[PDB]
């Protein structure tokens, strides 16, 4: 175990998994129009994402499609613009690409280069993501950053079973086209009381999870439970105060509140399982270093998977563990 | 002993036997009247009423005549860039005829005369042509890349053969809304080589849903001729392998065009199933104004014509004359002039559009981008074209 | 009148009529021997030789313990995942068999079958699924994902369909080089779905290309029934819509899939030009190790079986014995047994090749990722699995 | 017009466009498996640049395909794979996209998830890049960004006749699948002289056109041409010295040189035509700030489009010409 896992009226105890099929279920009852389809979703999912759903809604809300990922998005873009709400699921994260020219060239720029005349507004797209120990190459991966550069869409990745349903449900029910990353590896071991009915936690909007006046540390999805344990580290062994911020939503991100943060701290330590080059911790930290130069006292640290595919049995040794954000930690305390 | 297995339904068969595909004698093309403008068996005249015929030919000839100015337009730099309709006008309102006026239309870039039939004002055709104010597109994207929700015509991007599983789509969230509706989609046969129909056309057989797949197979694609672009017996000839009802028309026959078109719809919307109509015609001008055509390649333009054909139909009937076809020419180009004028001379959009439409609202850090670019102006305006957008 | 149409070959024709898929009554299942191993046109026995048949008999058998074996070490968790291949070793040791030793092969995932027949190691196999130091991947990929240079099978990889048009490119390559060789794809009924299916079967038959393309229905793609896969008559039947040449055979028969086969290799590389070859099976075991297959759904495998078909046909010739069958079912096992103890007493490979191989050549930047991780390990190694990994 | 643009043998004057049929013509010259595939490239291309090369080697090695941009990378990994020369062509790399999961999930990791075993290493994808004036959302893409996150390929992109051939022979040769991006805008405008012959030009380095010390400034592609010209405005209205580094290399990227030059300045400014977020300037930001955070007299400046689609008649107010890096690089002189 590479991490370690830790108002709105009756709650339940619900691992991320049910999380999600509670979203769904709130959703379906008070839309109408909403439909939830993609490979393997009738049965229930290969996640148990959707078990239940269609008994509950019926076969034409609750459907499969064939097995192809450009068409399930187009699919959804489609009747995203007619107006009707589209909840597709892509398998893997790592599956995502041959959806890349309808995610990128058609849902991102549909209301723009319409001049607002149609829109797939009511379109969201929720798929696994992040390691899961052995996933190897393509049941590892973390895309983010190649969405993060594409203006129109919305990616937004939590932490915890109460973080998903909240921050799903307003993907659903924002009015632009949004990406779901789901951290397949907490779907069944992270579990924790989650209110039953429908809540909402707003996009674009990080979340200081711990107050800190040393460092920043900034993360997302399973992660941020690695840079919790990290700040303990640091204060037990170094006496070293952290601030732990979730960024939850990496486009729009939410630039205030990281600035504000480093403002205060002067030190950042940024991390992510992706790969270093390209991955979205650059854009965090060129962006803070634009406006909080004068603030910064030692250079923003990257602790990121290596600039290499995902490997199977060297899985241990590639992501960005503990022990590898301790020690940036450390040499940049000591800067 | 009888076939077992789940993925088909068929017969067990004792000697080896591959399947050959029927090219050189593939599926027969659906002809309603001759080059003459003569109906060729009286029971498939639709007998359409003569106002109807004549919109039909009006929307045709005046597709052409403003084909004719936008193409020059583009010679002369005034737009940027433009594409015609030239041989397929009948294709196209040959079908729009064919739908309920409420039926939502998706299309690649050569379906203008679905807008025409449609009533689509020539001062927005233009506007969109010069992105000037009176865009509803706000300038944003290239010429001819028409849209409009009044009239259920879906905003063309160009990006070919994407709006074919968004097609799909939207049919079957219209199947869901038990409306009277039908969903078209037109694309070119190049288009058709795309991962993407191949998505469309599955999802569509297998989600059954109420839409009417339209491919203008006009021989080329761009500079590539069809023996470049498949093996098989056209498109129309891929239709029943995904279990799709199909059939091909002589696209330069406005009535087998209406006659296929009709019938598709009136089975679509009833069966919850989709249809393929493959319209045979040729592509008679340039591919686009950045291309010569005449490097990879008069017959259909002066003997098989679309607008030529319904033309001697009007006379044989005693519906047009010479002198109509005077006057109406005449008025046609007046009224063509008259938008593309005032067109000319309407600034272009605010330079603040640029920002607006990305997400709904307006995220924050993109406000500030554009607060940075009215800094930007107010400092080194002159250096920009400031007095030719709206303020 | 004659049609004139560059896109297509036809006649006019007078009436409406669409064209009707043919599904109730699909393209006939090409069969050679009964369910109880008796064949049933004379004209049709392949006369393959004893030795041969053996061959095919031990491979499938041998293939069967392996699965298994590995099947219950996943369970275990000593290995991380893991497919079998129940019901579907007769589609690939009948066409190995039919196969040029050095034909290039590309599959998806479940084709173990193919490298079987051509003699790849047990201890290979195993390196692959403990990723241990003999795994010539190095232990990058999850198990199962095979590959070897030397017998001519392309590496597997996750992706559904990817394999597809690199096949087609692979086989134009080959065209060109004038070797007679023909390239061999596999992939399931699911993964036909997919974009890139539509673009190699377009791309081999307009590029006239020397491969056979091979789809394994089983009826499911994990829980999706072929019901909710497609709506045509399977897979067979977009082959001609592309002018590809196809058969369907029935999958539990490995002399109807040697015949299909052994004729489509013959034609593809003499006529450089694609096949289709669509063999109907039925998935016995689970999709894989990380789904419960009675969640959306005994016959196949006590009634309909590939092995227990051809044993029943070495009975018949006196090829085989109920003593024969019991020893091989021993020798079977301890060989697999073997290599399965040495597979998991290996150590795993040394974790500098986890930077190795991303370019041919390492960039100065990746060495200097290699150079921090070293450094990592150096204080914070007691907190890292490095006494199973070579040094 | 937005810019200005300004040993081996025997040369001879071609704009861009020639400089790439010279490169071809070499190539398939010298290497008789290399063959040339891609939608419209038989009669020559829709920019020109592969005519005549039919008529010199034959209908077998320069051919069009059915337009399917999936396929064409499919198919042209599939021929790299018996280790043939494959050189596709993708029309504007505006329709890259839909060849996105066979260049990120394939090309690139071919080599890697196979152990060696199998590669793609012979082949190339050039593809037409940048804006034209006109171009709006799918004529003007600079897709570099998206590509850069992307462990296994290599992407190059010239700023001239010259240093296109040259760069273009190196990507064909490379032992690793390359995208080669040419400037469409450039085809027609950019001439000079070009050896006839065969020379190349290295991957991954930068290359120092114009020695400064008060600030570097770093683009590539057209925008090369803009910063050299902000140099000069820096000069003459400013007293500042500017030294202006062309990247050329995306990924692999030559870090040294640019730390290297701006250890020297101390200041740093990276323009480049992408949107701003997750474009590649923040990779080159990020990096410098982490090699040269004592050097850095001000907070490094990026100057790229706005984050929006790409605009057809706004597109004078969108790209970032040689006004906007300038005023840019005055406040960052003044910091
Ligand atoms: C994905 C994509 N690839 C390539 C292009 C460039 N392109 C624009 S039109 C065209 C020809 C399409 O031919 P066809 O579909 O037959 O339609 P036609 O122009 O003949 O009506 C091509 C290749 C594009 N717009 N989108
Ligand atoms: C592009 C992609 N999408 C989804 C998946 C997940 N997946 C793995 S196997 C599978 C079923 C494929 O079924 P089929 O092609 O019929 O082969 P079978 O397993 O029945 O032999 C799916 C959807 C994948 N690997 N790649
Ligand atoms: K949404
Ligand atoms: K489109
Ligand atoms: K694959
Ligand atoms: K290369
Ligand atoms: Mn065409
Ligand atoms: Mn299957």
């Amino acid at each position: 175990a590479h991490f370690t896992f830790q108002e709105y009226g009756q709650t339940q105890k619900m691992n991320l998994f049910q999380s999600v099929t509670s979203a769904l279920d709130n959703s379906l009852a008070k839309d109408p129009t909403a439909v939830i389809f993609g490979e393997d979703v009738a049965f229930g999912g290969v996640f148990r994402c959707t078990v239940g759903l269609r008994d509950k809604y019926g076969k034409d809300r609750v459907f499969n499609t064939p097995l192809c990922e450009q068409g399930i998005v187009g699919f959804g873009i489609g009747i995203a613009v007619t107006g009707a709400t589209a909840i597709a699921e892509i398998q893997f994260a790592d599956y995502i690409f041959p959806a890349f020219d309808q995610i990128v060239n058609e849902a991102a720029k549909y209301r723009y280069r319409s001049g607002d005349l149609f829109n797939c507004g009511s379109l969201t797209i929720r798929s696994p993501w992040g390691c899961v120990g052995h996933g190897a190459l393509y049941a590892s991966q973390s895309p983010e950053a190649f969405f993060a550069h594409c203006p129109g869409i919305k990616v937004v990745i939590p932490r915890s079973p109460f973080q998903a349903k909240g921050l799903l449900l307003s993907c659903i029910e924002d009015k632009n086209p949004c990406i779901f990353f789901e951290p397949k590896i907490l779907y069944r071991a992270a579990a924790e009381e989650v209110p039953i009915e429908p809540y909402n936690i707003p996009l674009s909007q990080a979340e200081v999870i711990q107050e800190g006046s040393d460092v920043t540390l900034v993360a997302w999805g399973t992660q941020v439970h690695v840079i919790r344990e990290v700040a303990s580290m640091a204060k037990e062994k170094l006496g070293v105060s952290c601030e732990v911020i979730d960024l939850r939503t990496i486009i729009p991100w939410d630039v205030d509140t990281i600035c504000k943060s480093v403002i205060k701290t002067g030190r950042l330590l940024i991390s992510h399982e992706a790969p270093l080059t390209g991955g979205f911790a650059s854009e965090i930290s060129s962006t803070v270093q634009e406006e909080c130069f004068l603030n910064l006292e030692a250079p923003i640290s990257r602790v990121c998977g290596y600039d290499t595919p995902f490997p199977h049995i060297f899985e241990p040794f590639y992501i960005p563990d503990k022990w590898k954000c301790y020690d940036a930690l450390r040499k940049m305390i000591n800067y | 002993d009888k076939p077992q297995f789940p993925g088909a339904s068929a017969e067990f068969i004792d000697k080896l036997e591959f399947i050959q595909p029927n090219v050189i004698s593939g599926i027969p093309i659906y002809r309603v009247m001759d080059r003459q403008g003569q109906i060729i068996n009286p029971s498939e005249d639709p007998h359409l009423p003569k106002e109807k015929v004549l919109k039909l030919y009006k929307s045709m000839t005046l597709l052409n005549t403003m084909d004719r100015i936008l193409y020059e337009s583009q010679r002369q730099g005034r737009i940027s860039f433009y594409m015609t309709n030239y041989g397929e006008e009948g294709t196209h309102v040959g079908s729009a005829a064919a739908l309920d006026n409420t039926d939502l239309v998706f299309g690649q870039y050569r379906e203008a005369g679905v807008l025409m039939y449609r009533d689509y004002p020539l001062e927005l055709f233009m506007a969109q042509c010069y992105g000037n104010i009176s865009d509803l597109g706000k300038g944003r994207q290239m010429p001819v890349h028409y849209g409009c929700k009044e009239r259920h015509f879906v905003t063309i991007s160009s990006p070919l053969a994407t709006q074919i599983p968004q097609a799909v789509g939207a049919a079957y969230a219209a199947k869901r809304a038990n409306a009277n509706r039908v969903v078209i989609c037109y694309f070119g046969e190049g288009a058709a080589s795309e991962g993407d129909a191949h998505a469309g056309f599955n999802f569509a057989a297998t989600l059954e849903c109420p839409i009417i797949f339209f491919c203008r197979n006009n021989g080329y694609a761009i500079s590539t001729p069809t023996s470049e672009q498949y093996r098989g017996d056209g498109i129309a000839a891929r239709g029943p392998g995904y279990g799709i009802m199909s059939i091909r028309v002589d696209g330069n026959d406005v009535f087998a065009v209406y006659n296929a078109t009709k019938e598709a719809r009136r089975r679509a919307v009833a069966e919850n199933q989709p249809f393929l109509i493959e319209a045979m015609t040729y592509r008679i001008g340039h591919h686009s104004t950045s291309d010569d055509s005449s490097a990879y390649r008069n017959y259909w333009d002066k003997q098989d014509h679309p607008i030529s054909r319904l033309r001697h139909y009007l006379l044989s009937q005693g519906w047009w004359d010479e002198e109509q076809e005077k006057a109406w020419r005449k008025q046609s180009r007046r009224k063509v002039m008259e938008a593309f004028e005032q067109a000319e001379r309407k600034p272009k959009p605010n330079p603040n559009l640029l920002f607006s439409d990305v997400y709904q609202e307006m995220p924050a850090q993109l406000r500030k981008q554009q607060e940075s670019l009215a800094r930007h102006l107010q400092t080194y305006g002159e250096h920009y074209p400031l007095d030719h957008f709206d303020k």
